[PDB]
């Protein structure tokens, strides 16, 4: 049977199924071991079993296959991948493998791969003919990615303010600069909801780095697209592994003319993990961060691009400021001029319960004329001109009480030009 | 069949609001009983306060939904009753209001609006003149039963529970708390 | 065949060459490795293959030859250059070499060099008798480098304003001071277009440091002269390596009585890379900069000169201010009195969307008498006199409309003197 439907199956149903199969006590161990025991029993039954997941290359071709639901954890049920199929299928990290899987025999403890019937949701030779990601030429984002849901939700103020604040397109590279307790998590949640609502075609990925378990478990039960998260319990090695896996999977998906969106919470946490995992380069900058340590995160954040031939990769990574540590400020200043989209959140607006707390005058996007049409561009320019003199709290309260009294942003434009 | 579906949806909203009132009263009386009890039960008292607050919000939402449904039923009854009456007496309406009603298919937009406003306040004046003598009127014969069952106006218990207004943040947090409560109670 | 022509071909021809030569599994890897494999396969047949590129020498004579198409990236397609050849020819970094190449034998994987055909676009023994760049006596700029295309275009107006703001000469060390989001990139576009149109003889080079990939690729498809850039993904070592490669190539070109023009964006980020790459000297200045950290950028900027023996080297490098980082500011005052012509952009003019946003009052050139005729010098002097008292925003809107009504600069002068 399928491995994913077993993994998504709740623990109580898993132990009930194991009791039906015959195992006396398969409840007092981890879920990975339970699923491994189920696989043992059903392989002893002798029936064919499906398998799928994301492929990973080790330092010597000792290939592994993880799953996104388990946050790419190195569990005993991870599917072994011999170098042989790596060689005659030309597979790298991030490939989505699916097909038959061999039950392991004496001498090995990992389920081998019998044969593949799909890679990257496509026929294997088509995957062979695909072009490698970094050979594709990037451009500026052309396709507008609208955030307004249009359902007239009472909470939809965040998406409307986002649309009027910073144009988000199919290929942007975005930063969300915010102090603690400003609404980053729910802003990302609203963005994910808008992506899953207005644009069901594009693949949506949400990556959480060393986040609190309660926020994580709220996240998998709120978004529609698959979400991967890491907690602060495990060390920085797993954070680096998960980030690398996510970026490679996104590159593989976008190599097939697909649209990928990655939400990062947060880029500062990943930068710190990279800083504390890499060996010292011999020279350290201010704040106790290695100069080479920031090389790896940039390659992540720099992966966002708009390809001519097909597909795009959008990355919205939030950054933390005013935390109280100098290395956070160093990380923020190294990323100050990197992304082409930036959104600034103000603590003063957040503490006055005027949400979403966004610093309008300090938030904007690059090449906004390419993303949207003209008349909308002059409408937004007039809006920026009129609300520029007023303060950030006053500007946000004015936008809130003007937007709440109607349903569509077009109506707001009509009333502001009419009045 | 629009009138019938509006009617039984209004009845369902009435039943739901009555039920929610039942659980609200039960929770309030049980919390009061525990408060009168000797046992401290601080956590029990706090979660009972949460219970009564969430159920009060639910009762307010149900009352508002029922009020809107009843208003919609009354509006559609007005629409179709007026429709059949005007289909009966449109020639008389035209005879009474000719000096400013024809030419609508060719008059300018401002002229059309001014003409319809003049017709509207003329009709308002006529309605006031007829209501001056204060003759009693009954419901329409075709749909009397439904309107009598739903009543002339929503109950006072429906209106007195809608005075309080909730901000969208309050609405969303109350909805989340109610969903969590339903999930916990189901398990 | 020629290595350069196949390197300039897009990835579309990659599949055609692979299927022609029987190597189907050749698309899913680095393009440089693909070129190396194709060249190996073609040389195995015994045909004759040319080669060319820019030479560089390591610390132990392990000479390599890079190509400007790949932005001087160290790859498998780099051409071997043995110490014997650089001793018999006495060549250093920046030399342009063209001639025979050799397929590597067992023990090495780098294509070798049989003999040279052309050195710096000259016969090798003629370029042999050349006097060194540092032995050239600098002079002031003499030959005016006009930026007016004269075709009466729409964007040409910007260039026209340039010709009224700061005269640019041949062999002039220039500085562009601009806040973020001020239009420096399009200013560089206009300058490059003017160089490619008015003066096709002089060599034009556009150097970009740690720029986002979209701007890098947009630069490559708009300028006619060769352009080199390194994305911010690459480490500071890449940035410096590109900097010395470009400056040595420019010095070698100007040693042959050629006019070289370099456009640098930005000198601030190049100084940042130099700061974060050099070892600490134990003496740190305010802002995290080291005493010798800015030494090498100073040499790079001061390499620009006007040589009386022959040739010229012009450098126009932009510097970032008001970024929010004190280290960028420190780099700014360390370069404030260095360049002999400077041009300030202002944020407030860009806020009103009047373009180009140039602070005319504070911008100018020193010793501009040698760069222009006298009558138009007094014309510009009286223009400065009549424009100085009024504000910069009013000055720019006035200049824009007055130049818009006219068609050439002389028309502007005559219409302003008739009144
Ligand atoms: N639109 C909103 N509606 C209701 N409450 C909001 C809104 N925006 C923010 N809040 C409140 O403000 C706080 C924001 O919480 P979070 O989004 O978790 O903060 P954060 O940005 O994730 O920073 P951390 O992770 O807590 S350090 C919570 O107490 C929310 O209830
Ligand atoms: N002459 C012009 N006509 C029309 N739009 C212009 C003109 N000059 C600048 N702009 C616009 O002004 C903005 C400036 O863009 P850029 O030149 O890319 O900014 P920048 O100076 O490179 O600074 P960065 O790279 O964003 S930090 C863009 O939106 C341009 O379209
Ligand atoms: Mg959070
Ligand atoms: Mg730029």
């Amino acid at each position: 049977m399928n491995l994913t439907e077993l993994k998504n199956t709740p623990v109580s149903e898993l132990i009930t199924l194991g009791e039906n199969m015959g195992l006396e006590n398969l409840a007092r161990m981890r879920k990975q071991d339970i699923i491994f025991a189920i696989l043992k029993q059903h392989a002893k039954s002798g029936e064919d079993i499906f398998g799928d997941g994301v492929l990973e290359i080790l330092q010597d071709g000792f290939g592994f296959l993880r799953s996104a639901d388990s946050s790419y954890l190195a569990g005993p049920d991870d599917i072994y991948v011999s170098p042989s199929q790596i060689r005659r299928f030309n597979l790298r990290t991030g490939d989505t493998i699916s097909g038959k899987i061999r039950p392991p025999k004496e001498g090995e403890r990992y389920f081998a791969l019998l044969k593949v019937n799909e890679v990257n949701f496509d026929k294997p030779e088509n995957a062979r003919n695909k072009i490698l990601f970094e050979n594709l030429t990037p451009l500026h984002a052309n396709s507008r990615l609208r955030m307004e849901r249009g359902n007239g939700s009472t909470e939809d103020l965040t998406a409307r303010v986002l649309d009027l604040a910073s144009l988000i397109g199919r290929g942007q590279r975005g930063l969300i600069v915010a102090p603690p307790k400003a609404g980053k998590t729910m802003l990302l949640q609203n963005i994910a909801q808008s992506i899953a609502y207005n644009h069901p075609d594009c693949v949506l990925m949400v990556l959480l780095i060393d986040e609190r378990p309660e926020e994580v478990t709220e996240m998998q039960r709120l978004v529609k697209g698959e979400v991967v998260a890491s907690t602060f319990d495990e060390p920085a090695s797993r954070h680096v592994q998960v980030a690398e896996m996510v970026i490679e999977k996104a590159k593989r998906l976008v190599e097939h003319k697909k649209d990928v969106i990655i939400l990062l919470d947060s880029i500062t946490r990943l930068a710190r993990a990279y800083n504390t995992v890499v060996p010292a380069s011999g020279k350290v900058l201010t704040g106790g961060v290695d100069a080479n340590a920031l090389h790896r995160p940039k390659r992540f954040f720099g992966a966002a691009r708009n390809v001519e031939e097909g597909g795009s990769l959008t990355i919205i990574a939030t950054a933390l400021i005013d935390t109280g540590s100098k290395m956070d400020e160093v990380i923020y200043e190294e990323f100050k001029g990197t992304g082409n989209m930036e959104l600034h959140l103000s603590r003063k607006i957040a503490e006055k319960r005027v949400f979403p707390a966004i610093d309008y005058n300090r938030s904007g996007t690059r090449k906004e004329e390419l993303l949207t049409t003209q008349e909308e561009l002059q409408k937004m320019w007039i809006l920026r001109k009129i609300i520029h003199p007023m303060g950030e709290i006053d500007a946000m309260e004015f936008l809130i009480n003007k937007l709440a009294m109607t349903k569509t942003n077009d109506d707001f434009f009509e009333m502001m030009k009419r009045s | 069949t629009a009138l019938q579906q509006a009617f039984d949806t209004c009845q369902n909203n009435k039943a739901a609001w009555l039920q929610r009132k039942n659980e609200l009263a039960a929770a309030e009386q049980e919390y009061l009983r525990l408060l009168s009890g000797e046992g401290r039960n601080v956590s029990r008292l706090d979660e009972l306060r949460n219970i009564i607050e969430v159920r009060k919000w639910q009762v307010n939402q149900a009352a508002g939904r029922y009020i809107r449904s009843h208003e919609a039923v009354q509006h559609i009854s007005i629409r179709d009753r007026l429709n059949d009456f005007m289909q009966q007496h449109g020639t008389a309406l035209a005879a009474a209001l000719a000096p400013e009603l024809m030419g609508y298919s060719e008059l300018t937009a401002i002229a059309r609006n001014c003409a319809i406003q003049r017709a509207t306040d003329a009709l308002r004046e006529a309605l006031l003149s007829w209501l001056a003598k204060g003759e009693k009127i009954n419901y329409s014969a075709q749909d009397s039963d439904i309107l009598t069952t739903i009543g002339f106006r929503p109950d006072v218990a429906s209106v007195d529970d809608s005075r309080e207004k909730f901000t969208p943040a309050q609405n969303m947090i109350f909805s989340r708390k109610s969903a969590q409560l339903a999930s916990r109670q189901s398990v």
